[PDB]
């Protein structure tokens, strides 16, 4: 159940992301809006970057450096 | 950044003391073998060492010979230098 | 206070180097090393690393060292300092700079390279499911695997004190 | 004898008994009767995380039991 | 005789040749391995169910396949 | 590209030059291969770290435990240096001649 | 120095080459190269003058930073493509530093500094081992990773080297330098028909190998490093010099003699590709460092130096030596003319 | 509260080493017949604080390197009661039996560093003695803490006091438990196994918070008490009155035996402890591999 | 140059069974038991095809089924099993030797009415 | 020399250590699991040179996945021009906590 809830939320947030990027590159060269970087079309492990962009800090400092230097 | 804030308040309270303190007021070549013996020793016992993280596994037999030929090689360099008068003054 | 912390860390342990790579008298160095291993050590717990970094502090930072700092004090004195290393370290701390502004303020300095400006909190992998804290099993190896390996590092060792006491006057 | 002694002994005793007790004290102070929740592990971490996501406080010692099913 | 020449190196040659030894002759050799090997760490995946093996339950709790009962009887 | 990693180079460069040049006492050059050792070894922890390289992790504590050895024979010349000799310098070393 | 200890290290030596030849994994090979420095470490110093201290010392601090910039061409490796196997890199950077860390382990003309030095002050057994097994450890190393290197790397390697083993060599006293140079010269060889057949590589490393096994066995049998002691040893031993005649000229590579075969043959594969005047240019230089070997046997076999006396007295007592194998191995040297299609003895 | 918690760490600090140092000084002095200190204060606590304002005002190496060594001894001093488990640890580390034993070696860092620091001298021979001394034990200590630990599963030490509530560790090794008690007294520095200027204060703080935090470990490693939660106070009582009994018997171990000769010392370090550490440790490696309990790491 | 397509939030919007994680673990075996026989749809959708994207529906199966086995275990026997996780809660890591009488009343309740 | 120990006597010392699809301790991947096991079979049965003219489309995927170069060249470019549009001063960001 943890893995589905897990797979829906990051989901959701690749989701949001590609919404971010939809409203903000509207003016630049180039650019096909929904770019994977590889060639084969299958499911890639995301990278902390896709799933948390532009969170300025706090959210992306939990959920990546708590467990670090936390307990 | 825990670890990080008590290393900052014990080094600023050392600090403190210290400040408190001062702001009020030839060789053997016998020697050289400990050293390096004490380094090599400490070589295997970080050898030794990562085996109770390990003591979990299907492969028992090959854990347990293994760690018979490391701790029995300690014991043959051991018994090289007693017998060698190397530990001798 | 900020987030590029992981770079700052990496801009003091270039700092502690530069420190001792200026060639000073050698307890001074050994200050230097200590302290820079000390910083690369909280580099590579603040990568987590909670095992491994701090598990060979002890071989490094716990004995190598004290036996440069006792080599180095039953060798000589060297009571005289000079300007070179002074000079030196400026060029290296001019070096450091340049690099942090290029990279900072700028996009990208290439050795032969394309390296992305930002601090990387990414790339990091997504809280996925281990239970058992990977470099803890992977160090754990060497006793289901590891047959040959132990056995040609402890003949190494063996010939390693053998070959120390026999140069050192064997027997 | 030992009479003249054993107050200033059991003195040094409470001053190695005090940072235990107070620490204490405070790890049941600061989660509100509860303890901290030793993570040790991702997967430990990755439980804590969802735990302090679904209190809504974005705080995870309120646990909020059962009573969010309907 | 030996024993009293270098008496503690002596002693330490007695409990390590027990401590080889010891590991020749054990009842509890197979029954370590056993209980070492019958921990999951890693996560048992289903598969598509089967072509009719004398196997593998639908509910963990039937007993038809092979699982452990010594865990609990010593 | 993990930007930490050109800092670590550049390190290892600055750590490659004071092993190379130096003027008065083995010591330190010695020690600067000794932090250059430091330097592999930080680097490839953390591409094991970040990469997840899991299995063969033998690495960093293997390649720290074989040149620490090799760090041991390098001081027991150097004090067969300062036994047969007043210093360690890298001076009074021009017979032997080329 | 008990002979169990010797036969301890002298197996050492063999293992940590073996452990060069057969690991798949680059560990392990730096393992190899660590452990080989170890073992050839009390292998000189034999006696105790500082001789063997300095030449020790200037070996270790060569040997230890060519160990340290090859685990440093296996972490770019896999900072880049990163496998555990001794194939086909997949870097520039990393095979350049990687041949410039062998060029510091076998030496050449960057890197050749240390040579006569180290093995001017040593006992000619401990040159023998060290020249045979490092002459022999980075070729395993060549023969596996040759498909991925730039080729101006080793080409510079070789020319320079064996421009300055012809340059520097004509000048020199001591044997023990003489045959320094002549390694420099016959490894930038060996190193320079890499890329197109690496079957001459090591069949010239057989052929240099027994040369070099003959020529110090001869000097063992007579303890001598200056050509008047070798007039001294023709003044009480004639069929020295004529074994001194014979490989030193077969050294030199002269076509009734077996040393020509493995220059001719790396001229073959070499000018069947269609480059002319690289070859050409280093075999005048083989042509160059020939003078010091004429030289070197004018004032042995065929000129006739006036001697001191006590010889006499010397000429009761035999030259009751025990070789290890001379002449066997000095027939196999130089007798090896028509065994030419033996070339085909690798694959 | 972190911060709070910091200051409830290193504040009682200096009242324990002081009362430390009164209790030694009247034991010392029961131990022989002295009664005293205590004309000049109730039962002498004033006699430590006088002791350390008075040494604080008796004050009259290479500045920079003569600071550095007593500021790492005290910033060691400070910073190494955080992974001790007495009932709730500060500090939850998942390691932290080998950060004990690394920062021992900075222990010794900034004794070699005050040795070279000592100015030029037959002293400083003799300090570089104490160093080969002081380094002659981590090897028995951290493979005898490998025993002792290999019956427990990780370094984590909450899982170690698990296991102890059972029963205690000194009946699997009482002989490994007094081998690493005699690694204690030798890696401690001070009798009998001695021997060797400023700050005087701040060393002598240093070496005692040394010998605390040894204490508080040994207690902690080879005994322990039923320990029922919701309530820390029963276990912190027992395990103070504990870690207090064994302090004083330390100190009462100090009191009446002479000391070492320097090559009897290292003679009977490695040709007597050596290889029955060996033989011991190798023994506990084949035990639970034999008898079907190695322990469960999470 | 290969774009990829994802989906909405057309299915993603869905409730979740928003409870702690220490009342979760406290109905492990129990959960594990009546329920989780068709998550093991999903469980060997996502083995065989390592797409999320792909098995989503059975998430919303396994969280409906959840969601069922939560209102049986609220509606139904008992009320202690809030005693039982609120015993459970403040022993730091979770372990089942913990609160054992608390347990066995559980089970009693779940054996006698289930 | 490359000998045949490790083909002829069986013993495989070094199959294991080499790259990953070997049996972990614990079962896990890394990062670029299914691109080794694409890669290394397209080069199984292959001279090494008609790889490089042939599987150059799975290296350079699988280069990209150990990397993430491209990656983060295209995530900077999303920051850089987050920040010089910012620096305009438009929509005070819903991406986070609302809409
Ligand atoms: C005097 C040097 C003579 C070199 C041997 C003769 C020779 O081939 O010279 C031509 C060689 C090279 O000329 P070449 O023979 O390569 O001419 C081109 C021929 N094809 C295109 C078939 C390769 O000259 C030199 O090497 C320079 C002297």
């Amino acid at each position: 159940l943890l893995q589905a809830e897990k797979d829906r939320r990051v989901l959701q947030m690749l989701r949001e992301n590609l919404e971010e990027e939809a409203t903000i590159m509207k003016d630049v060269p180039g650019w096909k809006v929904g770019e994977s970087v590889f060639h084969t079309t299958r499911w890639v492990t995301p990278m902390m970057g896709e799933l948390y962009g532009l969170r300025t800090g706090e959210e992306i400092l939990s959920s990546t450096y708590g467990f670090i230097w936390y307990t | 950044m825990n670890l990080m804030i008590t290393l900052l308040t014990n080094f600023t309270l050392a600090t403190l003391l210290v400040t408190i303190a001062f702001w009020l007021p030839p060789f053997s070549m016998k020697f050289f073998l400990v050293a390096i013996t004490f380094l090599l020793f400490d070589l295997e016992i970080a050898l030794l060492l990562p085996l109770p993280w390990a003591s979990q596994t299907t492969n028992l037999n090959t854990m347990l010979t293994m760690a018979l030929l490391l701790i029995f090689l300690l014991a043959v360099s051991l018994a090289y230098e007693w017998t060698q008068k190397g530990l001798e003054w | 206070m900020m987030t590029y912390i992981v770079f700052i860390l990496s801009i003091i342990f270039v700092m502690g180097f530069v420190g001792f790579s200026s060639k000073p008298s050698p307890i001074y160095g050994g200050l230097g090393l200590i302290v820079s291993g000390g910083v690369g050590c909280g580099i590579v717990l603040n990568f987590g690393g909670s095992f491994l970094g701090l598990m060979v502090f002890l071989i490094y930072l716990g004995g190598m060292m004290v036996v440069f700092g006792y080599t180095t004090a039953m060798a000589t004195e060297q009571y005289p300092s000079n300007k070179v290393v002074l000079g030196t370290f400026i060029t290296g701390l001019l070096m450091e700079f340049l690099m942090v502004y290029y990279v900072l303020k700028d996009k990208e300095v290439e050795i032969v390279f394309k390296f992305n400006g930002m601090g990387d909190w990414v790339i990091y992998d997504t809280g996925d499911s281990g239970f058992f804290s990977e470099e803890a099993m992977g160090i754990a190896a060497l006793y289901s695997y590891g047959t040959w390996l132990v056995i040609v590092t402890g003949w190494s060792l063996l010939i390693g004190v053998v070959v120390i006491m026999e140069i050192t006057r064997g027997n | 004898m030992w009479f003249e002694v054993l107050p200033g002994i059991a003195v040094m005793g409470v001053c190695l008994f005090i940072p235990g007790m107070a620490t204490a004290r405070i790890h049941r102070f600061s989660n509100g009767g509860r303890e901290k929740r030793v993570a040790h592990y991702s997967y430990q971490w990755y439980l804590m995380e969802r735990d302090r996501r679904v209190s809504g406080v974005n705080r995870y010692y309120v646990s909020k039991g059962l009573e969010n099913i309907d | 005789n030996v024993w009293a020449k270098e008496p503690v190196l002596v002693a330490s040659f007695a409990i390590a040749g027990l401590a080889v030894i010891l590991p020749t002759l054990s009842p509890y050799t197979k029954y370590s391995l056993m209980i070492n090997r019958a921990t999951p760490y890693n996560y048992p995946v289903p598969l598509r169910d089967d072509g009719n093996m004398p196997d593998v339950p639908s509910h963990p709790q039937d007993p038809q396949g092979p699982s452990l009962e010594w865990l609990k009887r010593l | 590209m993990s930007l930490v990693y050109m800092n670590i180079m550049m390190a290892f460069t600055v750590s490659l030059t004071g092993l190379l040049m130096y003027r008065s006492h083995l010591m330190s050059s010695l020690l600067c291969l000794e932090g250059m050792m430091l330097s592999l070894f930080i680097l490839a922890t953390l591409m094991i770290l970040n990469s997840h390289f899991t299995l063969a992790s033998m690495m960093p504590i293997i390649l720290l435990v074989f040149a620490a050895c090799e760090a041991a024979l390098g001081l027991s010349l150097l004090v067969m240096v300062s036994n047969t000799y007043g210093t360690d310098y890298v001076q009074n070393l021009n017979l032997l001649q080329c | 120095m008990n002979p169990i200890i010797l036969i301890i290290i002298l197996m050492t030596v063999m293992l940590g080459t073996i452990i060069v030849m057969i690991s798949t994994h680059w560990l392990l090979i730096w393992i190899g190269f660590e452990m080989n420095m170890l073992a050839i470490i009390p292998i000189m110093m034999k006696k105790h003058n500082p001789r063997a201290t300095e030449a020790s010392t200037k070996y270790f601090l060569t040997q230890s930073t060519a160990s340290m910039l090859l685990m440093m061409a296996i972490i770019i490796n896999l900072m880049f493509s990163g496998q555990w196997t001794v194939m086909k890199l997949f870097n520039p950077m990393a095979s350049m530093l990687m041949t410039m860390a062998l060029a510091m382990k076998l030496g050449m003309a960057p890197f050749h500094f240390w040579v006569p030095e180290v093995t001017q002050g040593i006992p000619l057994s401990s040159g023998l081992i060290l020249l045979t097994w490092q002459k022999l450890a980075p070729m395993s190393v060549l023969y596996q990773i040759l498909p991925s290197i730039n080729l101006d790397l080793i080409l510079t390697l070789s020319i320079l080297s064996i421009t300055i083993g012809g340059w520097g060599g004509l000048n020199q006293t001591q044997l023990r330098k003489i045959m320094a140079y002549s390694s420099i010269a016959h490894m930038g060889w060996m190193t320079a028909v890499l890329l197109y057949n690496p079957t001459m590589t090591l069949l010239n490393l057989i052929i240099y190998i027994i040369m070099t096994s003959t020529m110090f066995t001869l000097f063992m049998a007579n303890s001598t490093t200056t050509t008047l002691s070798l007039s001294h040893t023709w003044n009480k031993a004639p069929i020295m010099t004529i074994l001194v005649l014979i490989t030193l000229l077969s050294m030199g590579g002269l076509p009734p003699l077996s040393g020509f075969m493995p220059k001719w043959m790396i001229i073959q594969e070499m000018t069947k590709n269609d480059s002319i005047i690289l070859p050409t240019l280093m075999a005048i230089t083989a042509l160059l460092n020939l003078y010091f070997y004429m030289r070197l046997t004018y004032s042995t076999a065929l000129t006739m130096f006036p001697s001191t006396n006590n010889m006499k007295m010397k000429w009761q007592f035999p030259t009751t030596k025990r070789m290890t194998l001379l002449p066997t191995m000095t027939v196999l040297s130089t007798m090896l003319l028509p065994l030419t299609p033996i070339l085909s003895i690798l694959e | 509260m972190f911060m709070i918690n910091v200051l409830t760490l290193i504040i009682p600090i200096l009242l324990a080493v002081a009362f430390l140092t009164l209790v030694e000084r009247k034991v010392l002095g029961y131990m022989q017949f002295r009664k005293g200190p205590n004309v000049v204060g109730p039962y002498g606590l004033l006699q430590p604080i006088a002791d350390a304002i008075k040494l604080f005002i008796k004050e009259p190496s290479s500045i920079s390197m003569f600071i550095l060594a007593p500021i790492l001894a005290l910033t060691l001093a400070l910073t190494m009661w955080i992974p001790l488990p007495m009932p709730y640890p500060l500090i939850n580390m998942n390691l932290g039996v080998l950060f004990m034993l690394a920062m021992s070696s900075l222990a010794v860092y900034s004794i070699l560093w005050s040795g070279w620091a000592s100015n030029s001298k037959y002293a400083l021979i003799g300090a570089l003695r104490a160093v080969a001394q002081t380094i002659s034990y981590e090897v028995t200590l951290a493979i005898i803490l490998l025993s002792v630990l290999l019956m427990n599963g990780s370094f984590t030490l909450s899982t170690l006091i698990i296991t102890q509530e059972q029963v205690w560790l000194i009946f699997p090794a009482w002989p490994l438990a007094m081998m690493w008690f005699i690694s204690t007294l030798a890696e401690t520095n001070r009798a009998p196994f001695d021997l060797t200027a400023g700050p005087f204060a701040l060393f002598f703080m240093a070496e005692y918070a040394n010998i605390i935090m040894m204490n508080i470990f040994t207690t902690t490693l080879f005994l322990g008490a039923f320990h029922n939660p919701y309530m820390p106070e029963l276990y912190t009582i027992n395990f103070t009155i504990k870690s207090l009994l064994l302090s004083i018997t330390f100190l009462w171990i100090r009191a009446s035996y002479p000391r070492f000769r320097y090559d009897q010392l290292m003679h009977l370090l490695w040709k007597n402890f050596l290889p029955l550490t060996l033989a011991l440790c190798m023994w506990h490696v084949s035990l639970p591999i034999l008898l079907s309990s190695i322990p469960p790491q999470t | 140059p290969g774009i990829v397509e994802l989906p909405s939030l057309e299915d993603l919007k869905v409730q979740e069974v928003k409870v702690s994680s220490s009342v979760l673990k406290a109905a492990a075996h129990h959960y594990g038991a009546q329920c989780d026989k068709p998550n093991k749809e999903f469980m060997l959708c996502r083995w065989e095809e390592k797409d999320p994207r792909r098995c989503l529906e059975e998430g919303k199966l396994v969280n409906q089924c959840a969601l069922e086995f939560f209102r049986q275990i609220k509606r139904h026997c008992a009320e202690p099993f809030t005693e039982y996780w609120t015993c459970i809660d403040y022993s730091g890591l979770q372990l089942f030797r913990r609160c054992r009488k608390e347990q066995a009343q559980f089970d009693k309740c779940v054996l006698d009415k289930l | 020399p490359f000998f045949d120990v490790q083909k002829k006597l069986g013993v495989d010392l070094d199959h294991w250590m080499t790259i990953q699809s070997a049996e972990q301790p614990h079962r896990i991947p890394a990062r670029c699991h299914a691109f080794e096991k694409e890669w290394i079979e397209c080069a199984h049965g292959i001279g090494s040179i008609r790889a490089e003219k042939e599987c150059k489309i799975e290296f350079e995927d699988f280069r990209e996945c150990l990397l993430r170069q491209k990656t983060m060249k295209r995530l900077n470019a999303i920051k850089r021009q987050r920040d010089k549009l910012i620096k305009e001063g438009k929509y005070t960001p819903p991406p986070h906590h609302s809409g």
